[PDB]
DNA sequence: TCTCCAGGCACGTGTCAGATATATACATCCTGT
DNA sequence: ACAGGATGTATATATCTGACACGTGCCTGGAGAC
């Protein structure tokens, strides 16, 4: 057995350790699609577009989450909140 | 004029496949020379039967 | 004629690290960096050669753009090392 | 394909190397009859086709089978 | 007869970016020193990123050059961070840190 | 031409019975051209020319396809081999989902080895075959084997198999065989390594296999005598033989019995 | 701007890395007796 | 708590495919003179 936080570690440090994708490939193609078809219907996209809109979330997600996770050190604390968001969101400059 | 073509494009395909195969069946289904002798800038000594020769320089 | 950059720096890894290998998704990493590199410069080169009432972009420019592009240890080793080569390619003679 | 051609056909050839399974399997080598096993004791199944393959139908002399 | 490259001691291309310093139509007129330092420029770049990826390639004991490797050589550099601070990378990863309280 | 005829008659015999039989006889004798027979034989009786597999190691795969085009070349010879390119060329061959008889077709005779069927385990799960053979099937001795799992998943329901020597005796091959036959009742082995030894093993496969042997012809074939040579070891031999004697694996023993240079 | 040729790209052919087996012992482990 | 039968290991082989490599024909943009 473990005490809680160690595996927490341990898992941490093996989603820190690869290089693997995280997000599930047809939700998103059908989220890319949902999300295009009111600016353009009967879009065509190709594989690898989707692989740029994949990698370019994975990239702003673990940026955000390197912020809010300062923000949520800066106000002594570990667990993050919605208000940690809006001031990682608010001091990144976007509304 | 769209189905002559699409019945020329399988006719086309399938020569290509059946040459293909054609090609695919008809392909995949000593005595060793002296040494080098050479002699530059040496004077020859040469004997016959009958003459003898020595060229010298 | 699609056209890349992939022979010469396979050559210039190949006079330093001889037993070693490109991936193609790097292929590209250094193919778009050496084209990002190179439409920065060129942009801040001709921004500063529509500064001065100036037609032309020559090599003074494109030396005030690299020290103004690059951090400054690898903007004095560029400058060092492409004055070696102007005085190279200049010597012609 | 050719190699066991080649030694069918060519009678200047002399020495045939070979593994346990790799020719000792439906190979017609009629044309020889020494088979020679430098270290086949693995098992007697793998060496009864060894011989087989040699000791075929078509051969026209005794057949001298050496044990090292 | 012979190229520009070998007269200026390069191996990246002098009339490549030539032309394409031409009609990229930055200015409509372009001095002769301009390719051969754009040229050298961009060698001593590529060398020196080709470097570090390959030192962290031999780092990871393994024989190719992954966009791990040029992950770690970009981000472990100082002045290469700094000039490449905006641009994302392609199968790069994020280099390991954890924050010194959250070890217990 | 041969003895073989009545062989064959009799295999017809049993496939008129309705349940699959055994060729336990070393090769030698023509089991191939028997095969070969067999399968004439069948396409004159029942008017046949569709789905037939073949499975034999590679090293006699160009050899059987060069007998076949030699013997009898009035069927369409399709082979199986190389590069994965060539493999969806052929897949293409026989893409057009045919169904029982079949005349103008190109998948008359099917040949191709163990291994990537192993590996091609999706693509030989469709295509239902009539009439396969096993060529050499002493190789799935062990119940272990993937190639086994594989072998146990097809839609052909016929199971002759041409093996020199199924008596390698590993207490498992047996039921191996016996089930591969019989896929129906052949499943529980402790049962069967329940169900004076010596004797009570022979009319349990008895009307299965039949029994012939070499000695039974005009022999010219050679008749193999042994010379078996023996000779002492030399001291550079058995110095590392003593040495590693002494340090302490068969293997160990036997590349220096074989060359001091290994 | 004219002449021009070869450096560089599209598309072919081979090479170990890895996987998978066989076999004969001992070694060890897990479970039931 | 121990024995007996399962896998595990080792140390060689063996065959065989996979994902890289290298090598070649041939055009259009580089080089030279002006």
């Amino acid at each position: 057995r473990y005490k809680p936080g160690t595996v927490a570690l341990r898992e941490i440090r093996r989603f820190q350790k690869s290089t693997e994708l995280l997000i599930r490939k047809l939700p998103f193609q059908r989220l890319v699609r949902e999300i295009a078809q009111d600016f353009k219907t009967d879009l065509r996209f190709q594989s690898s577009a989707i692989g740029a809109l994949q990698e370019s979330v994975e990239a702003y997600l673990v940026s955000l989450f390197e912020d809010t996770n300062l923000a949520a050190i800066h106000a002594k604390r570990v667990t993050i909140q919605k208000k940690d968001i809006k001031l990682a969101r608010r001091l990144r400059g976007e509304r | 004029r769209k189905n002559l073509s699409e019945k020329r494009l399988e006719e086309e395909k399938q020569d290509t496949i059946n040459k293909l195969l054609k090609k695919r069946a008809g392909k995949s289904r000593f005595v060793k020379p002296r040494r080098p002798y050479n002699s530059e800038g040496m004077t020859r000594i040469l004997r016959r039967y009958e003459e003898d020769l020595f060229c010298t320089f | 004629r699609k056209e890349t950059y992939s022979s010469y720096i396979y050559k210039v890894l190949k006079q330093t690290h001889p037993d070693t290998g490109i991936s193609q998704k790097s292929m590209s990493i250094l193919n778009s960096f050496v084209n990002d590199i190179f439409e920065r410069i060129a942009t801040e080169a001709s921004k500063l050669a529509a500064y001065n009432k100036k037609s032309t972009i020559s090599a003074r420019e494109i030396q005030t753009a690299v020290r103004l592009i690059l951090p400054g240890e690898l903007a004095k080793h560029a400058v060092s090392e492409g004055t070696r080569a102007v005085t190279k390619y200049s010597s012609s003679t | 394909r050719d190699l066991v051609h080649d030694w069918q056909t060519n009678p200047e050839i002399f020495v045939f190397l070979l593994s346990t399974r790799a020719g000792g399997l439906g190979i017609n080598l009629t044309a020889a009859d020494t088979v020679i096993f430098y270290d086949s004791d693995w098992n007697p199944t793998i060496d009864s086709q060894a011989m087989d393959r040699a000791h075929r139908l078509g051969q026209t002399r005794q057949v001298t089978v050496y044990r090292l | 007869s012979q190229s520009r490259s070998a007269k200026a001691g390069l191996t990246f291309p002098v009339g490549r970016v030539h032309r394409l310093l031409r009609r990229g139509n930055y200015a409509q007129r372009i001095g002769s020193g301009a390719p051969v330092y754009l040229t050298a420029v961009l060698e001593y770049l590529a060398a020196e990123i080709l470097e570090l990826a390959g030192n962290a390639a031999r780092d990871n004991k393994k024989t190719r050059i992954i966009p791990r490797h040029l992950q770690l050589a970009i981000r472990n550099d100082d002045e290469l961070n700094k000039l490449l601070g905006n641009v994302t990378i392609a199968q790069g990863g994020v280099l390991p840190n954890i924050h010194q309280n959250l070890l217990p | 031409k041969e003895y073989q005829l009545k062989g064959l008659n009799w295999l017809a015999n049993l496939y008129d019975q309705g349940i699959n039989g055994i060729l336990a006889d070393e090769m030698g004798l023509g089991k191939t051209v028997q095969s070969i027979s067999v399968l004439a034989h069948l396409a004159e009786n029942h008017n046949i020319w569709g789905p037939f597999l073949v499975v034999t190691p590679a090293s006699t795969l160009h050899n059987w396809v060069n007998e076949i085009s030699k013997f009898l070349p009035q069927f369409k010879i399709l082979p199986y081999w190389g590069n994965a390119n060539d493999r969806k060329v052929l897949r293409k061959f026989w893409d057009r989902k045919n169904l029982r008889y079949n005349k103008n077709a190109p998948f008359h005779v099917m040949v191709t080895s163990y291994q990537m069927v192993v590996t091609d385990a999706n693509y030989l799960q469709k295509m239902k075959w009539q009439y396969m053979i096993l060529d050499e099937a002493q190789a799935i001795k062990s119940s272990q084997s993937s190639r086994w799992k594989n072998l146990l998943s097809f839609h052909c329901r016929n199971r002759l198999l041409l093996t020199g020597t199924p008596i390698q005796n590993s207490m498992q091959e047996l039921w191996a065989l016996l089930h591969f036959i019989m896929p129906s009742l052949f499943d529980s082995h402790d049962e069967f390594n329940e169900w004076q030894q010596l004797r009570r093993l022979h009319m349990i496969l008895k009307p299965f296999m039949l029994r012939r042997v070499k000695k039974n012809v005009q022999s010219e074939l050679g008749d193999k005598i042994e010379i078996d040579v023996l000779c002492d070891l030399t001291q550079r031999q058995a110095k590392l033989y003593q040495v590693l004697k002494s340090q302490i694996a068969v293997m160990q023993f036997r590349k220096v019995c074989n060359h001091p240079d290994l």
